[PDB]
């Protein structure tokens, strides 16, 4: 007789879902939903290319290395990259205080400019010139200095007088600058360079304070240098105020930045090539529709959500039971 | 199969059927061939991909992990900031797998029950015009038109039409 | 539907039944009407204040957002804070309205199913006393009394009391 | 023509909709919605419990004793804090405030304070102690003066500074809030004029704590007409600690304190009036007064709130999907 | 229940089928007796235990809390710290809980389908060579040994071999 | 009167309940719990290592060397910490322990230490080592004692405190933790007394790390009958780094030192005062043992080990069976 039947879709398809009953389920259409494949490199995200930092480290950019002067000047950044093995940073042993306060502060911007904060006419009666060291080379030069910082010494007669300055910020921009303190190994030391007597180094705005002295001692030598320098920075906020006050040791802002404010600093060995991205991971760049990724939850730009898991298959058609044909 | 249809009653598909996820087979003296119920295929895809949508929608924020760095000072923050970063990285994680293991557990279920209210549809409207072979499938006791398979399928089947020619036929046997 | 009973096979609702989710409507020489099955009606009813509830006891726990001050030194814990403040919001905000998508989704079956198994009930009831239609009606081979009708709804149906009298008229 | 019964449903005159994983805007018959999407703008009492209004004065200017904030001077009992967010009334001689953030944490850990004499003036032998005022620091009533709460102590018309010395030994059983400072001169000229020549210090202890600190004597940019500093400083004296203060100058004498008392604090940052009317669920942007357990108005607040989330509705389906004819 | 079978038109349950969690029970001149369906049973045990082993997968991870101390000039950060312990800790028990009564209900629901489904397998292989009782049993219009209870049970009733037997019978009464 | 055939399904004896969205209390036939409530009150040697017990020393006394803690004097391994709740033998002398939280964290870190001596007596030329001893720090067994890591150092009777030096190089393959400190006399008169007149200091630096503190002379409060207090400082020198010691004054002087082994572990310090026994856990938290297979814990949010995820839960049962409805005898 005549039949009618009722039934269902099949197909050739061979990819399987997993379901909270049953494991491995073959279905008729299906959608991955998750991206596991990089592209490797770094690109322009926004158009925008980054900062390679290349054989120097943050410190050794922002306080101005001598080798490092590739990196001298304005910088406008989508991200920073810094490269793991980079060997230019402090040159003349010490501290930079608030270190990692500072890096989070870089890497919150997309641009700073360079300028003369204060010109070496701004200290009066000392030796601005003559004060580079060994541990400081350039590549051109055996002793040299940041070119951020002015080593200041007395004048070839004694004795080093009180020193002043003041800097108005008058711009819209905030200005990130930078000074030290020098903190030589021996009395000795200390009474060639700098007058005889306790010295002081002193400086304040609206908002802040700061002073301190020379802790004079001997360290382990480093770089050729059994002194230290204490390294210091802050951010003077559009229209405050600066000054600047010292009998002796004074490692002085010479040029500072103008700042300009999500960022990055991605710590990696990938090469920056001319592309765009839209997305940006630290092991490479993501070109996807894909709603969740696998490769990294540390990025740039719009991404996928970042999951541990190896697939994330979605069952849309119904389970395949296609008839057997031998 | 939970409602008991797909690999069920009725144990396999049609890899003839290309049209649709749901169907009739029918064979008559004017020929045979496999047809999809247009509306009940429609209506599961707008549904299934709502879900898709849905999902993916309800997805669409990120947590962010960060690149700072920590002194030999800074021990305990620094901790503090892993633990949380790999607590919400698990928390998403069990999400989305369960998530997904879930709600492709019910829409499995959801094809099954389309197919089954389709087999439904039909066996209400033949009564004993038809005999119940096994596997989803209806012999009509009597000579069943093109029009005739038209008519159950689009839901206007005549039964007091054949109900006679039936049954001389169903127990003239 | 999904039990395909409701905008399916019974395609639309009552205006007319007023005093339950679920129901019957009836016709006969002495009126017509509607009733709701009072039992399966609050069986729901007791079903969803549950579940509704179980939602609201289990949604009681928040999060405390503090806004607690940070210097220019604390950029980085400032930070954490923020990130974690809306990591828990993000959560919470994905666990509420995913919730309420996939409950919606299973309370609409539920009422689905309820009604889908009234008309099963009743079917199976009648047999083949009457004609039961595509839509969920079933047309009588007797004469029904509001007492036969009572009796439907009721489950205390007598079937053999008219079998013979169906038979005759399945027979004309 | 024969009798006929029919299963069916309820419809109804319902226009409200719902979603579902799998449909979007279904109508249904009846629903509740979980989420609260209003307030009123306005700060209310909370546990009958009044907040305290900061007013013209911040945190710094109210516990330290500026001038200008002479109506908060007193006794102080809070349900939470209302710091207005234009207040003029702060520190007043410029300085920093040390932990200051930690300070603002402390505070709104609290309920409630009492003011009290900590300090006598006649703690500190042949030094003055009434000659301590600035006009950066004016009262309404006169332009110079200063905090409350410390006493600028300074050298006797007759030289020198001597040693000063003091000690508190807290006996009760609350905490004690109090403050200090230490004067950084602008110049050696005003460190001769108000305090001796010679090295000078500040130091405090307790059993728990040691302070020590000396002048740092330069000149800042102007702030209220003054290029010297006031470094502040607070601390805590434990119920059971003694406080032991010592200085040859360059010392803002603690003069008040505050017995400290200490569930949930908050300090709001708002312009929001407070008016008369009661209330058990408090937001930075108004009260709530609602039984639903979903909110989308803030996510600070102070007493039992919904939790709060950033969907615009989450409405649950009571009812059948609603198809009526 | 909600496919109605379980506490439902099947009105309570036989503590003597001791072999399966879904059976038959007989009654025939050769005796009586209570046999489990052995194929409908064993899917559902593996799928409860795949269930039961997806949950305790993807709840494999925890969330790490230290004992960190913190000083008096540390309030917020260590509150910091408790509130984001409390805070995963408040998001895991909900998905513990949730989880629970969520399965729980489905897979009541599942137990439901499979019973439904046997019963609804078994009801359109006798058609009207049986009657009808209620709570899911069924009286034959024939006479059913052993051999033809197997044979319903197994899936293979011979429908045109009785038919005329309980046809007349029918008639008879 | 004819023959039946029925479909049914199972029941039981089973008066075990479940909650569902829908309805609570449902008596099933089969379940499992998935929580765990039960717990030993003891601590456990973790990865058949045993735990550090301070007993009646806190871990500054340990670590200091407070002369009353002397049965934990020397080499140490531990999989984990305990510190009783009321231990006694802490800082003896009175004084801040600086960066104390930051210490706590990195020796629970933190697998063992090997004790040697890392600035001998003699390192300190023309000053005396023989007088560093207080009636704040008895021993068991002496009035008067000091630290057994730390040397005080102070003035020969010759009234001059001369310049001190002191150096150590790490020429070793792990990091050392040491400590020291800087004295602060209740006077002027004690302060002269013990070191010699003028400005004093004790400075000290390694290739990374700078240090220079002057004494802060005042009196204070009297704690141990002190009313001078110490000030305690402590440093990991890592492998290769060189420090130097240099002081005129108030210094007290490292004396004994740590290797120290940094873990794979994930480190625990746990402050409770339950028995420590002879045997072995796979899951330590800081209330007890946990012996399980289960899922989810009730117990707690603070363990070393393998342990079930923390859950607030009472209960989290799963219907694995049906609904169970047997029939009603009587
Ligand atoms: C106001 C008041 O009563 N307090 C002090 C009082 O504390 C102080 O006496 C000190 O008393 C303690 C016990 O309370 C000891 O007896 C001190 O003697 C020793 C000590 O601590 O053992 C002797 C020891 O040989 C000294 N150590 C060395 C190496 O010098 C130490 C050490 O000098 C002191 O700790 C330095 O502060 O002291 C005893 O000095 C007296 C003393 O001036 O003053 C009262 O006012
Ligand atoms: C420490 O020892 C190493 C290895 O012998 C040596 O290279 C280094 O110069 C030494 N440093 C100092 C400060 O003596
Ligand atoms: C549906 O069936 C009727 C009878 O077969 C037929 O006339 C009609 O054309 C079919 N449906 C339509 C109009 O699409
Ligand atoms: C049930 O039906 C009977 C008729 O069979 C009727 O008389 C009785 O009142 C009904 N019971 C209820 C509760 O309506
Ligand atoms: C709908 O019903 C409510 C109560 O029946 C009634 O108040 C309201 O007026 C109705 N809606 C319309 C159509 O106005
Ligand atoms: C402080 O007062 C308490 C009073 O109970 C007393 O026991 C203690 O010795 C006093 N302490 C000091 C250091 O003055
Ligand atoms: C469960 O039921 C018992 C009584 O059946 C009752 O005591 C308890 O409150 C109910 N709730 C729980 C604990 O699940």
């Amino acid at each position: 007789g005549d039949k009618i039947c009722i039934g269902y879709h099949a197909n050739n398809s061979t990819t399987q879902v997993d379901t909270l009953l049953e494991k491995n389920v073959t279905v008729t259409h299906s959608v991955e939903l998750l991206e596991n494949q990089k592209e490797k490199r770094f690109c322009k995200i926004m158009n925008k290319a980054p900062l390679d930092l290349k054989d120097c480290t943050i410190e050794g950019w922002i306080l101005g290395n001598p080798k490092c002067d590739l990196l001298l000047g304005d910088q406008s950044w989508s991200y920073i990259v810094e490269r793991p093995n980079a060997q230019n940073g402090i040159c003349y042993p010490g501290v930079l205080n608030e270190l990692e306060e500072l890096k989070a502060f870089i890497g919150s911007g997309e641009r700073v400019e360079r300028f003369e904060m204060f010109p070496k006419s701004t200290w009066a009666g000392v030796d601005t010139s003559r004060g580079v060291t060994n541990a400081c080379p350039s590549y051109t030069i055996d002793s040299s200095f940041y070119r951020n910082l002015v080593w200041i010494v007395k004048t070839d007669s004694a004795t080093y007088p009180v020193i002043k300055g003041t800097y108005n910020n008058t711009g819209t921009q905030p200005i990130l600058y930078f000074w030290g303190v020098h903190h030589p190994l021996d009395t000795t030391v200390q009474d060639n360079l700098y007058g005889s007597g306790d010295k002081y180094v002193r400086m304040g705005t609206e908002s802040m304070n700061f002073a301190k002295s020379p802790e004079i001692a001997a360290r382990p030598a480093v770089n050729g240098q059994r002194s230290r320098i204490d390294y210091y920075w802050s951010v003077l906020r559009p229209g405050e105020t600066l000054n600047v006050e010292s009998n002796g040791n004074l490692i002085a802002p010479w040029y500072a930045y103008k700042f300009v404010s999500k960022g990055a600093v991605f710590k990696s060995d990938l090469p920056i090539e001319n592309c765009d991205a839209t997305c940006q991971t630290i092991t490479g760049v993501l070109r996807t529709n894909k709603t969740f990724q696998n490769v990294s939850p540390l990025w740039i730009g719009e991404c996928p959500k970042y999951v541990k898991s190896e697939s994330l298959r979605l069952a849309t058609g119904l389970r395949n039971v296609p008839q057997i044909a031998t | 199969g939970i409602f008991g249809a797909i690999a069920g009653f009725i144990e396999g598909g049609w890899t003839g059927m290309i049209d649709g996820w749901y169907g009739y087979h029918h064979e008559n003296s004017q020929g045979s061939g496999y047809a999809a119920d247009r509306e009940s295929t429609q209506k599961a895809i707008d549904g299934i991909t709502n879900k898709v949508n849905s999902i993916i929608n309800k997805m669409n924020t990120q947590f962010e992990a960060v690149d700072h760095e920590f002194s030999n000072l800074e021990r305990r923050i620094g901790n503090l900031n892993k633990r949380m970063e790999d607590g919400f990285l698990d928390v998403w994680t069990y999400n989305a797998e369960l998530l997904v293991l879930l709600e492709n557990e019910r829409t499995l279920d959801l094809h099954d029950a389309n197919v089954k209210n389709l087999y439904e549809k039909v066996k209400s409207q033949l009564r004993d015009n038809a005999n119940d072979l096994g596997n989803g499938c209806f012999e009509f006791w009597h000579k069943c038109d093109n029009e005739c398979m038209e008519s159950v399928k689009n839901g206007t089947y005549d039964y007091p039409k054949y109900q006679k020619e039936s049954k001389l036929n169903r127990q003239g046997i």
